[PDB]
Protein backbone atom coordinates (compact mmCIF):
# COMPACT_ATOMS: atom_id res chain seq x y z
CA UNK A 1 0.00 0.00 0.00
CA UNK A 2 1.04 3.54 -0.90
CA UNK A 3 -0.78 6.79 -1.54
CA UNK A 4 -0.06 6.86 -5.29
CA UNK A 5 -0.82 3.93 -7.61
CA UNK A 6 1.42 2.38 -10.29
CA UNK A 7 1.11 -0.82 -12.32
CA UNK A 8 3.28 -3.45 -10.63
CA UNK A 9 4.84 -4.39 -13.97
CA UNK A 10 5.24 -2.89 -17.42
CA UNK A 11 6.81 -4.51 -20.49
CA UNK A 12 8.03 -3.13 -23.79
CA UNK A 13 9.88 -4.29 -26.87
CA UNK A 14 13.43 -3.03 -27.52
CA UNK A 15 13.64 0.28 -29.35
CA UNK A 16 9.97 1.02 -28.73
CA UNK A 17 8.32 3.52 -26.40
CA UNK A 18 6.82 2.50 -23.06
CA UNK A 19 4.96 4.50 -20.40
CA UNK A 20 4.67 3.97 -16.65
CA UNK A 21 1.61 5.59 -15.10
CA UNK A 22 1.23 7.06 -11.62
CA UNK A 23 -2.21 8.00 -10.31
CA UNK A 24 -3.17 9.97 -7.24
CA UNK A 25 -6.08 12.18 -6.19
CA UNK A 26 -7.24 15.76 -5.85
CA UNK A 27 -5.22 15.89 -2.58
CA UNK A 28 -1.84 15.32 -4.21
CA UNK A 29 -1.16 15.21 -7.98
CA UNK A 30 -4.54 16.81 -8.70
CA UNK A 31 -3.91 19.48 -6.06
CA UNK A 32 -1.15 20.90 -8.29
CA UNK A 33 1.89 19.29 -6.68
CA UNK A 34 4.79 18.15 -8.84
CA UNK A 35 5.60 14.50 -9.53
CA UNK A 36 9.12 13.10 -9.37
CA UNK A 37 10.49 9.75 -10.47
CA UNK A 38 13.18 7.48 -9.05
CA UNK A 39 14.98 4.61 -10.77
CA UNK A 40 16.10 1.67 -8.64
CA UNK A 41 18.46 -0.89 -10.08
CA UNK A 42 18.47 -4.22 -8.22
CA UNK A 43 20.18 -4.10 -4.84
CA UNK A 44 20.91 -0.37 -5.19
CA UNK A 45 19.49 2.76 -3.61
CA UNK A 46 16.90 4.71 -5.61
CA UNK A 47 18.29 7.52 -7.70
CA UNK A 48 16.54 10.61 -8.99
CA UNK A 49 15.35 10.13 -12.57
CA UNK A 50 12.87 12.96 -13.20
CA UNK A 51 12.11 15.96 -11.03
CA UNK A 52 9.45 18.64 -11.25
CA UNK A 53 7.20 16.58 -13.58
CA UNK A 54 9.51 16.69 -16.59
CA UNK A 55 13.08 17.72 -15.72
CA UNK A 56 15.97 15.32 -16.22
CA UNK A 57 18.99 15.42 -13.90
CA UNK A 58 22.35 15.35 -15.56
CA UNK A 59 23.37 11.79 -16.22
CA UNK A 60 19.85 10.63 -17.18
CA UNK A 61 19.43 9.82 -20.90
CA UNK A 62 17.03 11.99 -22.87
CA UNK A 63 15.06 8.84 -23.72
CA UNK A 64 13.41 9.35 -20.31
CA UNK A 65 10.72 12.00 -20.03
CA UNK A 66 7.91 12.90 -17.67
CA UNK A 67 4.53 14.57 -17.89
CA UNK A 68 1.56 15.11 -15.60
CA UNK A 69 -2.15 15.57 -16.30
CA UNK A 70 -4.91 16.07 -13.75
CA UNK A 71 -4.58 13.43 -11.01
CA UNK A 72 -1.99 11.32 -12.83
CA UNK A 73 1.53 11.43 -14.17
CA UNK A 74 3.44 9.41 -16.73
CA UNK A 75 7.05 8.34 -17.20
CA UNK A 76 7.88 7.74 -20.86
CA UNK A 77 10.91 5.85 -22.19
CA UNK A 78 11.72 5.92 -25.91
CA UNK A 79 14.10 3.56 -27.71
CA UNK A 80 13.74 1.06 -24.88
CA UNK A 81 17.09 -0.45 -23.90
CA UNK A 82 17.83 -3.62 -21.95
CA UNK A 83 19.71 -1.50 -19.42
CA UNK A 84 16.43 0.26 -18.58
CA UNK A 85 15.24 -2.81 -16.69
CA UNK A 86 14.76 -1.51 -13.15
CA UNK A 87 12.06 -0.59 -10.67
CA UNK A 88 10.55 2.87 -11.08
CA UNK A 89 8.85 4.92 -8.36
CA UNK A 90 6.79 8.07 -8.62
CA UNK A 91 6.55 10.54 -5.74
CA UNK A 92 4.54 13.64 -5.00
CA UNK A 93 3.15 15.73 -2.14
CA UNK A 94 -0.23 15.40 -0.42
CA UNK A 95 -1.84 18.33 1.40
CA UNK A 96 -4.92 16.58 2.83
CA UNK A 97 -3.32 16.40 6.29
CA UNK A 98 -0.06 18.01 7.50
CA UNK A 99 1.94 17.88 4.26
CA UNK A 100 3.11 14.45 3.24
CA UNK A 101 5.70 13.24 0.75
CA UNK A 102 3.99 10.26 -0.89
CA UNK A 103 5.08 7.47 -3.20
CA UNK A 104 3.65 5.15 -5.77
CA UNK A 105 4.12 1.46 -5.14
CA UNK A 106 6.70 0.88 -7.83
CA UNK A 107 6.75 -0.57 -11.35
CA UNK A 108 9.13 -3.27 -12.51
CA UNK A 109 10.03 -2.64 -16.16
CA UNK A 110 10.77 -5.66 -18.37
CA UNK A 111 12.38 -5.26 -21.79
CA UNK A 112 11.02 -8.03 -24.00
CA UNK A 113 12.99 -10.14 -26.43
CA UNK A 114 16.03 -10.90 -24.30
CA UNK A 115 17.68 -14.07 -25.65
CA UNK A 116 17.74 -17.15 -23.48
CA UNK A 117 20.87 -17.72 -21.45
CA UNK A 118 21.89 -21.13 -20.17
CA UNK A 119 22.97 -21.29 -16.51
CA UNK A 120 26.61 -21.50 -15.52
CA UNK A 121 26.85 -23.94 -12.60
CA UNK A 122 29.67 -24.18 -10.08
CA UNK A 123 29.44 -26.94 -7.47
CA UNK A 124 31.69 -26.98 -4.41
CA UNK A 125 32.04 -29.94 -2.04
CA UNK A 126 32.22 -29.51 1.74
CA UNK A 127 35.47 -27.97 2.92
CA UNK A 128 37.80 -30.05 5.03
CA UNK A 129 37.47 -27.32 7.67
CA UNK A 130 33.69 -27.71 7.76
CA UNK A 131 33.90 -31.51 7.95
CA UNK A 132 36.29 -31.19 10.89
CA UNK A 133 33.55 -29.15 12.59
CA UNK A 134 31.13 -32.09 12.09
CA UNK A 135 29.08 -30.36 9.38
CA UNK A 136 28.91 -30.63 5.61
CA UNK A 137 27.46 -28.22 3.07
CA UNK A 138 27.41 -28.58 -0.69
CA UNK A 139 27.23 -25.27 -2.54
CA UNK A 140 25.68 -25.07 -6.00
CA UNK A 141 26.08 -21.61 -7.56
CA UNK A 142 24.00 -20.79 -10.65
CA UNK A 143 24.54 -17.66 -12.71
CA UNK A 144 23.98 -15.92 -16.03
CA UNK A 145 20.68 -17.60 -16.90
CA UNK A 146 17.68 -16.06 -18.62
CA UNK A 147 14.74 -16.11 -18.15
CA UNK A 148 14.79 -16.01 -14.35
CA UNK A 149 13.41 -19.41 -13.48
CA UNK A 150 15.42 -22.53 -12.64
CA UNK A 151 14.77 -25.64 -10.66
CA UNK A 152 17.56 -27.30 -8.71
CA UNK A 153 17.58 -30.93 -7.64
CA UNK A 154 20.19 -32.81 -5.66
CA UNK A 155 21.20 -36.45 -5.89
CA UNK A 156 23.05 -38.82 -3.59
CA UNK A 157 24.82 -40.99 -6.11
CA UNK A 158 21.98 -41.19 -8.64
CA UNK A 159 19.06 -40.94 -6.17
CA UNK A 160 17.15 -37.69 -5.53
CA UNK A 161 17.72 -36.11 -2.11
CA UNK A 162 14.77 -34.06 -0.90
CA UNK A 163 15.82 -33.25 2.69
CA UNK A 164 18.21 -30.52 3.78
CA UNK A 165 17.97 -28.36 0.65
CA UNK A 166 17.77 -24.56 0.75
CA UNK A 167 17.62 -22.60 -2.50
CA UNK A 168 17.35 -18.88 -3.11
CA UNK A 169 14.91 -17.19 -5.41
CA UNK A 170 16.49 -16.12 -8.70
CA UNK A 171 17.85 -12.59 -8.39
CA UNK A 172 18.54 -10.15 -11.21
CA UNK A 173 22.20 -9.52 -11.97
CA UNK A 174 23.62 -6.23 -13.24
CA UNK A 175 23.74 -7.76 -16.76
CA UNK A 176 19.95 -8.48 -16.60
CA UNK A 177 20.53 -12.25 -16.34
CA UNK A 178 19.78 -14.09 -13.08
CA UNK A 179 21.62 -15.84 -10.27
CA UNK A 180 20.62 -18.36 -7.64
CA UNK A 181 22.28 -20.49 -4.96
CA UNK A 182 21.36 -23.93 -3.68
CA UNK A 183 22.73 -25.53 -0.48
CA UNK A 184 22.56 -29.19 0.51
CA UNK A 185 23.14 -29.98 4.19
CA UNK A 186 24.60 -33.41 5.01
CA UNK A 187 26.30 -35.08 7.87
CA UNK A 188 30.01 -35.79 7.29
CA UNK A 189 29.06 -39.47 7.47
CA UNK A 190 26.57 -39.12 4.60
CA UNK A 191 29.11 -37.18 2.53
CA UNK A 192 31.84 -39.78 3.02
CA UNK A 193 29.61 -42.84 2.57
CA UNK A 194 28.40 -42.05 -0.98
CA UNK A 195 30.43 -42.24 -4.14
CA UNK A 196 29.23 -38.75 -5.11
CA UNK A 197 26.59 -36.04 -4.85
CA UNK A 198 25.17 -34.07 -7.76
CA UNK A 199 23.52 -30.71 -8.30
CA UNK A 200 21.18 -30.79 -11.31
CA UNK A 201 19.90 -27.48 -12.68
CA UNK A 202 16.88 -27.42 -15.00
CA UNK A 203 16.29 -24.35 -17.15
CA UNK A 204 13.99 -24.00 -20.17
CA UNK A 205 13.80 -27.76 -20.67
CA UNK A 206 17.58 -28.29 -20.55
CA UNK A 207 19.58 -29.66 -17.61
CA UNK A 208 23.13 -29.17 -16.39
CA UNK A 209 24.38 -31.64 -13.80
CA UNK A 210 27.60 -31.19 -11.85
CA UNK A 211 28.95 -33.91 -9.55
CA UNK A 212 31.49 -33.93 -6.72
CA UNK A 213 33.00 -36.80 -4.75
CA UNK A 214 34.80 -37.09 -1.37
CA UNK B 1 28.71 15.86 -4.27
CA UNK B 2 26.61 16.02 -1.15
CA UNK B 3 26.94 12.52 0.32
CA UNK B 4 24.92 10.75 3.01
CA UNK B 5 25.82 7.67 5.06
CA UNK B 6 23.48 5.70 7.33
CA UNK B 7 24.71 3.97 10.48
CA UNK B 8 23.20 2.12 13.39
CA UNK B 9 22.17 -1.27 14.72
CA UNK B 10 20.92 -3.89 12.30
CA UNK B 11 18.74 -5.71 14.84
CA UNK B 12 15.96 -4.32 17.04
CA UNK B 13 13.69 -6.33 19.32
CA UNK B 14 9.91 -6.02 18.88
CA UNK B 15 8.44 -3.21 21.04
CA UNK B 16 11.87 -1.55 21.46
CA UNK B 17 13.19 1.57 19.71
CA UNK B 18 15.06 1.63 16.40
CA UNK B 19 17.80 4.27 16.22
CA UNK B 20 19.77 5.33 13.16
CA UNK B 21 22.13 8.18 12.35
CA UNK B 22 22.94 9.78 9.01
CA UNK B 23 26.33 11.44 8.53
CA UNK B 24 26.49 14.10 5.84
CA UNK B 25 29.64 15.15 4.01
CA UNK B 26 30.32 17.46 1.09
CA UNK B 27 27.63 19.91 2.17
CA UNK B 28 26.22 21.45 5.32
CA UNK B 29 23.13 20.39 7.24
CA UNK B 30 23.16 23.67 9.13
CA UNK B 31 22.33 26.99 7.49
CA UNK B 32 21.06 25.34 4.28
CA UNK B 33 17.63 25.51 2.60
CA UNK B 34 17.32 21.73 2.88
CA UNK B 35 15.11 19.24 4.68
CA UNK B 36 17.00 16.14 5.75
CA UNK B 37 14.91 13.03 5.36
CA UNK B 38 14.43 9.39 6.24
CA UNK B 39 12.82 6.88 3.85
CA UNK B 40 12.43 3.13 4.20
CA UNK B 41 11.82 0.11 1.99
CA UNK B 42 10.79 -3.27 3.37
CA UNK B 43 12.46 -6.14 1.50
CA UNK B 44 10.77 -6.59 -1.86
CA UNK B 45 8.31 -3.75 -1.22
CA UNK B 46 8.01 -0.07 -2.04
CA UNK B 47 9.40 3.20 -0.70
CA UNK B 48 7.83 5.04 2.23
CA UNK B 49 8.78 8.46 3.55
CA UNK B 50 9.26 8.57 7.33
CA UNK B 51 9.94 12.25 7.98
CA UNK B 52 12.29 15.16 7.37
CA UNK B 53 13.98 17.82 9.51
CA UNK B 54 15.23 21.37 8.93
CA UNK B 55 18.54 22.18 10.60
CA UNK B 56 17.01 24.39 13.29
CA UNK B 57 14.67 21.61 14.41
CA UNK B 58 11.33 21.91 12.61
CA UNK B 59 10.09 18.51 11.45
CA UNK B 60 7.49 17.00 9.15
CA UNK B 61 6.52 13.36 9.60
CA UNK B 62 4.52 10.78 7.72
CA UNK B 63 1.10 10.95 9.45
CA UNK B 64 0.88 7.15 9.49
CA UNK B 65 4.05 6.98 11.62
CA UNK B 66 4.12 10.30 13.47
CA UNK B 67 3.13 8.83 16.82
CA UNK B 68 6.30 6.68 16.76
CA UNK B 69 8.84 8.91 14.97
CA UNK B 70 11.38 11.34 16.40
CA UNK B 71 13.91 12.92 14.05
CA UNK B 72 16.71 15.06 15.48
CA UNK B 73 19.70 16.96 14.16
CA UNK B 74 23.24 17.53 15.47
CA UNK B 75 24.52 20.42 13.37
CA UNK B 76 27.95 20.44 15.04
CA UNK B 77 28.57 16.90 13.74
CA UNK B 78 26.70 17.38 10.43
CA UNK B 79 24.46 14.48 11.41
CA UNK B 80 20.76 13.82 11.82
CA UNK B 81 19.06 10.89 13.46
CA UNK B 82 15.92 8.77 13.50
CA UNK B 83 14.17 7.05 16.40
CA UNK B 84 11.21 4.78 15.66
CA UNK B 85 9.56 3.44 18.79
CA UNK B 86 7.47 0.32 19.52
CA UNK B 87 8.74 -1.52 16.45
CA UNK B 88 7.22 -4.67 14.93
CA UNK B 89 8.15 -6.91 12.02
CA UNK B 90 6.42 -4.35 9.79
CA UNK B 91 9.36 -2.02 10.49
CA UNK B 92 11.96 -4.42 9.05
CA UNK B 93 13.29 -2.42 6.13
CA UNK B 94 16.20 -0.84 4.38
CA UNK B 95 16.40 2.68 5.85
CA UNK B 96 17.69 5.49 3.63
CA UNK B 97 18.61 9.00 4.51
CA UNK B 98 18.29 11.61 1.80
CA UNK B 99 17.90 15.32 1.39
CA UNK B 100 15.47 17.74 -0.22
CA UNK B 101 16.21 21.26 -1.38
CA UNK B 102 13.21 23.24 -0.12
CA UNK B 103 12.20 26.86 -0.51
CA UNK B 104 8.83 26.38 1.24
CA UNK B 105 7.86 22.93 2.53
CA UNK B 106 4.16 23.49 1.98
CA UNK B 107 4.66 24.39 -1.67
CA UNK B 108 5.06 20.64 -2.14
CA UNK B 109 7.60 21.03 -4.96
CA UNK B 110 10.58 19.19 -3.47
CA UNK B 111 12.08 15.76 -4.12
CA UNK B 112 14.79 13.47 -2.72
CA UNK B 113 18.33 13.98 -4.05
CA UNK B 114 20.87 12.79 -3.23
CA UNK B 115 20.17 9.55 -1.36
CA UNK B 116 22.29 7.62 1.10
CA UNK B 117 23.34 4.00 0.62
CA UNK B 118 20.63 2.45 2.78
CA UNK B 119 21.09 0.31 5.87
CA UNK B 120 19.08 -2.78 6.77
CA UNK B 121 17.31 -3.04 10.12
CA UNK B 122 15.63 -6.31 11.05
CA UNK B 123 13.03 -6.34 13.83
CA UNK B 124 13.23 -9.73 15.51
CA UNK B 125 13.43 -11.37 18.90
CA UNK B 126 16.09 -13.79 17.66
CA UNK B 127 19.66 -13.42 18.89
CA UNK B 128 22.54 -12.10 16.80
CA UNK B 129 24.68 -14.89 15.33
CA UNK B 130 28.05 -14.38 13.68
CA UNK B 131 28.96 -16.36 10.57
CA UNK B 132 31.12 -19.41 10.15
CA UNK B 133 33.32 -18.84 7.09
CA UNK B 134 34.61 -21.81 5.15
CA UNK B 135 36.94 -21.77 2.15
CA UNK B 136 35.70 -23.11 -1.19
CA UNK B 137 38.90 -24.43 -2.76
CA UNK B 138 39.54 -23.60 -6.43
CA UNK B 139 37.98 -25.71 -9.16
CA UNK B 140 38.68 -25.31 -12.86
CA UNK B 141 35.81 -27.44 -14.14
CA UNK B 142 33.11 -24.80 -14.66
CA UNK B 143 35.12 -21.74 -15.75
CA UNK B 144 36.70 -20.39 -18.91
CA UNK B 145 40.04 -21.60 -20.24
CA UNK B 146 42.95 -21.11 -17.88
CA UNK B 147 40.77 -19.98 -14.97
CA UNK B 148 39.45 -21.46 -11.75
CA UNK B 149 36.63 -20.55 -9.39
CA UNK B 150 37.29 -20.30 -5.66
CA UNK B 151 35.25 -18.74 -2.92
CA UNK B 152 33.99 -18.50 0.63
CA UNK B 153 30.90 -20.01 2.21
CA UNK B 154 29.51 -17.61 4.82
CA UNK B 155 27.25 -19.83 6.92
CA UNK B 156 24.63 -19.45 9.64
CA UNK B 157 24.54 -15.77 10.53
CA UNK B 158 21.78 -13.42 11.63
CA UNK B 159 20.59 -10.85 10.80
CA UNK B 160 21.57 -9.63 7.35
CA UNK B 161 23.83 -8.39 5.91
CA UNK B 162 27.37 -9.55 5.55
CA UNK B 163 29.83 -7.74 3.33
CA UNK B 164 32.46 -9.73 1.47
CA UNK B 165 35.54 -8.32 -0.16
CA UNK B 166 38.58 -10.10 -1.53
CA UNK B 167 42.19 -9.33 -0.58
CA UNK B 168 41.04 -6.33 1.47
CA UNK B 169 39.38 -4.75 -1.56
CA UNK B 170 42.31 -5.21 -3.96
CA UNK B 171 40.66 -8.08 -5.85
CA UNK B 172 37.52 -6.95 -7.65
CA UNK B 173 37.64 -8.53 -11.12
CA UNK B 174 35.60 -11.69 -11.44
CA UNK B 175 34.02 -11.44 -7.96
CA UNK B 176 30.39 -12.57 -7.62
CA UNK B 177 28.83 -12.40 -4.16
CA UNK B 178 25.49 -14.20 -4.22
CA UNK B 179 22.34 -13.20 -2.33
CA UNK B 180 21.81 -15.15 0.87
CA UNK B 181 19.31 -17.93 1.50
CA UNK B 182 17.21 -17.78 4.65
CA UNK B 183 17.19 -21.29 6.09
CA UNK B 184 14.40 -22.89 8.09
CA UNK B 185 16.59 -22.43 11.17
CA UNK B 186 16.15 -18.69 10.74
CA UNK B 187 19.84 -18.18 9.89
CA UNK B 188 21.25 -16.90 6.61
CA UNK B 189 24.01 -18.33 4.45
CA UNK B 190 25.66 -16.87 1.37
CA UNK B 191 28.65 -17.54 -0.87
CA UNK B 192 31.13 -15.31 -2.67
CA UNK B 193 33.10 -16.72 -5.61
CA UNK B 194 35.95 -15.24 -7.59
CA UNK B 195 37.28 -16.54 -10.90
CA UNK B 196 41.07 -16.24 -11.12
CA UNK B 197 43.87 -17.48 -13.40
CA UNK B 198 44.62 -21.17 -12.94
CA UNK B 199 48.32 -20.69 -13.62
CA UNK B 200 49.00 -18.56 -10.52
CA UNK B 201 47.07 -20.51 -7.87
CA UNK B 202 50.46 -21.48 -6.43
CA UNK B 203 51.93 -17.96 -6.39
CA UNK B 204 49.03 -15.66 -5.47
CA UNK B 205 47.17 -15.60 -2.15
CA UNK B 206 43.39 -15.25 -2.08
CA UNK B 207 41.63 -14.04 1.08
CA UNK B 208 37.94 -13.37 1.57
CA UNK B 209 37.16 -10.57 4.02
CA UNK B 210 33.81 -11.20 5.68
CA UNK B 211 32.31 -8.43 7.82
CA UNK B 212 29.15 -9.13 9.83
CA UNK B 213 28.50 -5.76 11.46
CA UNK B 214 25.47 -6.88 13.53
CA UNK B 215 27.66 -9.33 15.49
CA UNK B 216 30.87 -7.27 15.24
CA UNK B 217 32.57 -10.24 13.61
CA UNK B 218 35.27 -9.99 10.95
CA UNK B 219 36.87 -13.03 9.32
CA UNK B 220 39.71 -12.99 6.78
CA UNK B 221 39.70 -16.51 5.34
CA UNK B 222 42.59 -17.70 3.20
CA UNK B 223 41.35 -19.88 0.32
CA UNK B 224 44.09 -22.42 -0.64
CA UNK B 225 44.23 -25.05 -3.40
Amino acid sequence: QSVLTQPPSVSGAPGQRVTISCTGSSSNIGAGYDVHWYQQLPGTAPKLLIYGNSNRPSGVPDRFSGSKSGTSASLAITGLQAEDEADYYCQSYDSSLSGDMVFGGGTKLTVLGQPKGAPSVTLFPPSSEELQANKATLVCLISDFYPGAVTVAWKADSSPVKAGVETTTPSKQSNNKYAASSYLSLTPEQWKSHRSYSCQVTHEGSTVEKTVAP
Amino acid sequence: QLQLQESGPGLVKPSETLSLTCTVSGGSISSSSYYWGWIRQPPGKGLEWIGSIYYSGSTYYNPSLKSRVTISVDTSKNQFSLKLSSVTAADTAVYYCATSYVDNWHSGLHWFDPWGQGTLVTVSGASTKGPSVFPLAPSSKSTSGGTAALGCLVKDYFPEPVTVSWNSGALTSGVHTFPAVLQSSGLYSLSSVVTVPSSSLGTQTYICNVNHKPSNTKVDKRVEP
